[PDB]
């Protein structure tokens, strides 16, 4: 079912705080 | 010129037509409803009447006629139809509309072997005479058509060959009450029976299907789901399998932890041939799961859990991917990928994730669930040690692989294992939580079996119930309801039978219960909140603090009376730790509501007299229960205002509660712009919930460029969920109108 | 109470 675009940006993620 | 239409009766055969009898009955059913046309109904059904038709078909036909007019704009047809169906169903079971006196009904049912004989032993005729005075058969008129369809379909005691229905919903409620409180002191027994009876007949408390269909009958099997943990050994594998077979033969949902099975390639442990790996065994668990189902595929459901860092993780993650070699696929079981802090950090820093067979990294598996510090230490240690078999994968590749598979199938679930251990009722060093159950709402301690009858094993169980947030007026009605829910369940724990020794052990040891809500969505609509803007954050906080506080008050009250559960010392509760002391800190940033309850008084009361039950809350999904009560399901927003069910008896429609006045108030599922709103609400609920919540992520391809959901959005939502302490993540739905 |  789910059709995705597999492009990932680690730079964007980087700054996230868990 | 006397052109009649002969109705035929239950072998009493021939007789003229009674179109004025019919109208009377219709007229009656219509009483109080708005916008329903009795004539419309009559026209639609009279046209299909033929000369020697039996009366039972005249009823079905007027019932269907009414049911087929149900609509958003004419929702009182659901009551008109139900009331006709109820009426018919009375005649069908009793020959009149008026139910027999309770004692007579029970006596007749015990002779027929449909009700447990202990009912007459435990209660005197005078006692039954009195319960009968609590009963109100007019509450039968509050059910909506879909509700009656479900009661008729799977709650009321009936003959499944002949089709014969033997009872009315009110006897079901009264006798569930009676059985569950049958061992109470004569002094209070009947006051409890009445209070509960009322709670359940007025839909304040919902109860699972096995319970509502069986308690009162001769069975003693009421399990909806179990949690088994497989050790890394043929003995355990065998036991696990054995246990699954007994449990699926009683219709239970299975949650299996097979994370410790060593990886393909590992050395033979003196006779145990795990050279071959996890998959062959997974297959074996799937066949065990499906052993008592229809073709060898239809019915019998399980969810298998494994650490993200397991050495065969990349083979495991694509087990339900249909395009692949048959031998390397176990498609009919859902998986639960287990993740913690360090895994995500490796994703964020674009570093690698190291795979390892559990067999080769001493202390790693345990640390993973119980101590993050130690997991970090042993993890980095074993990364460096080149003696240790290992594999390196780019964390981004691994995460996307799992999200991809979760996206396509919708059935690749997440479990944040640190969150289930740092924020739990249990002490991780003695009784850690290392798996969930089938729908990812349960989180309890489990110990592997060494044989099916191993007395040192532990199997966790689903002991469930739920508050209707739509049927209470204020949150202070939850103190009475917590009492009644907790006491009834706790009684059930002793009432039912245990197929496997380790499942008795867990229940008697920790007396664990999972009570949650239903009707959340309708509750938020009546208070003018929505899921996606964050407008419901403090209300949710207020509502879940009240649910948890009263559950703990009721359980604490109960321990006073009858003693804390045997292993109460393994809980964080025992050590004076409360859910409000260990929740995930970031929640502070999205809700300011203050606690309204004396948590400190209860903290001491808990430290001193303990808890009857080791866990009390868990937010599970609920299709059936919800339907009977005409409520939105668990905490999920409705897909639309009218939901459709198929049947042999035509299309069943059910309109959301109070659509008339709240259509603009509801926020339908695909109207939410994204998942943040909802994930926050789940995080707030998780502050107070002992166990977990079956939370869903939902994506609509219309909202994205070229109709493709970005993997970025999928990871961001995943991280949003972890950041607000969400323990598990269940289904992922894709589409824009269903 | 608390077991004993």
């Amino acid at each position: 079912v789910g059709q995705i675009d597999s492009e990932v940006d680690t730079d964007d993620l980087s700054n996230f705080q868990l | 010129m006397n052109q009649n239409l002969l109705v035929t009766k239950r072998d009493g055969s021939t007789e003229r037509i009674n179109l004025d009898k019919i109208h009377r009955v219709l007229d009656w059913a219509a009483e109080g409803l708005h916008n329903v046309s009795i004539s419309q109904v009559e026209l639609r059904s009279h046209i299909q009447f033929y000369d020697g038709i039996k009366t039972s078909d005249i009823h079905e036909t007027i019932i269907k006629a009414a049911a087929d007019l149900i609509s958003r704009d004419a929702p009182d047809y659901q009551y008109l139809a139900a009331r006709l169906a109820i009426f018919h169903l009375r005649k069908k079971a009793y020959g009149q509309f008026e139910p027999p006196a309770l004692y007579d009904h029970v006596v007749k049912m015990v002779e027929m072997g449909k009700y447990d004989n202990h009912l007459l032993e435990d209660y005197t005729e005078e006692e039954f005479k009195q319960m009968d005075t609590f009963i109100d058969h007019d509450r039968d008129m509050t059910f909506s058509y879909a509700a009656v369809k479900q009661l008729e379909g799977k709650y009321l005691v009936q003959n499944r060959v002949t089709g014969e229905i033997y009872e009315s919903a009110q006897f079901l409620y009264i006798l569930v009450a009676a059985c569950l409180f049958s061992n109470y002191p004569r002094e209070t027994r009947l006051q409890y029976v009445k209070r509960f009876y009322d709670a359940v007949s007025t839909f304040k408390i919902s109860l699972p299907t096995p319970i509502m269909s069986g308690v009162r009958t001769p069975t003693r099997q009421f399990s909806s789901c179990v949690l088994i943990e497989c050790g890394d050994s043929l003995d355990s594998i065998n036991a696990t399998s054995s246990a699954i077979v007994k449990y699926v033969s009683q219709r239970a949902g299975i949650g299996i932890n097979a994370g410790r099975i060593r990886a393909l390639g590992s050395p033979i442990r003196g006779g145990e041939a795990f050279h071959t790996g996890c998959i062959p065994f997974y297959k074996h668990f799937q066949t065990a799961v499906k052993s008592c189902s229809q073709g060898g595929v239809r019915g019998g459901a399980a969810t298998l859990f494994y650490p993200m860092w397991h050495l065969e993780v990349e083979s495991l993650l694509v087990l339900k991917n249909n395009r692949g070699v048959e031998g390397n696929r176990v498609r009919h079981m859902d998986y639960g990928v287990q993740i913690n802090k360090l895994m995500y950090t490796r994703l964020l820093k674009g570093e690698d994730i190291t795979l390892f067979s559990p067999s080769d990294v001493p202390g790693l598996y345990d640390a993973f669930f119980a101590d993050q510090e130690e997991f970090e230490r042993l993890y980095t240690k074993y990364e460096k040690d080149d003696s240790i078999r290992k594999q390196r994968v780019k964390a981004v590749e691994l995460f996307s692989l799992m999200m991809q598979e979760r996206a396509s199938t919708g059935r690749i679930y997440i479990q944040n294992v640190d969150h289930c251990n740092t924020h739990s009722p249990f002490d991780p060093a003695i009784a850690p939580v290392r798996q969930s159950n089938l729908c990812l709402d349960i989180a309890l301690p489990t110990k592997p079996l060494n044989d099916v009858n191993d007395e040192n094993g532990e199997i966790a169980l689903c002991t469930l119930s739920a508050f209707n947030l739509g049927a209470i007026n204020n949150l202070d009605e939850l103190e009475e309801l917590a009492i009644l829910a907790v006491r009834a369940l706790d009684a059930l724990l002793d009432y039912q039978d245990y197929p496997i020794p380790a499942a008795k052990r867990g229940a008697m040891g920790r007396r664990t219960l999972g009570i949650g809500v239903i009707n959340f969505a309708y509750y938020l609509a009546k208070h003018g909140k929505r899921y996606s803007d964050g407008s419901a954050n403090n209300l949710t906080h207020k509502t879940f603090e009240a649910i948890q506080y009263y559950l703990l008050k009721a359980s604490n009250e109960l321990a006073k009376e009858q003693g804390a559960c045997p292993w109460f010392n393994e809980t964080t509760y025992a050590k004076g730790i409360l859910p409000i002391d260990t929740y995930k800190k970031d929640l502070d940033t999205i809700a300011n509501e203050p606690l309204h309850y004396d948590w400190e008084a209860l903290r001491e009361s808990i430290k001193t007299h303990g808890l009857r039950n080791s866990t009390l809350s868990a937010l599970m999904p609920s299709e059936t229960s919800s339907q009977i009560s005409n409520a939105t399901n668990g905490i999920e927003p409705p897909r639309g205002y009218v939901s459709i069910k198929a049947s042999k008896d035509g299309i069943l429609r059910q309109v959301v509660p109070d659509y008339e006045h709240l259509h603009d108030a509801y926020e339908l599922l695909w109207e939410m712009p994204g998942n943040d709103g909802y994930l926050q609400l789940v995080g707030i609920m998780q502050k107070f919930i002992d166990q977990s919540i079956s939370a869903n992520t939902n994506y609509d391809p219309s909202r994205f460029p070229s109709g493709k959901v970005p993997m970025q959005q999928l990871l961001k939502d995943l991280l949003t969920a972890y950041k607000f302490g969400v323990k598990t993540l269940y289904y992922q739905n894709t589409r824009d109108g269903a």
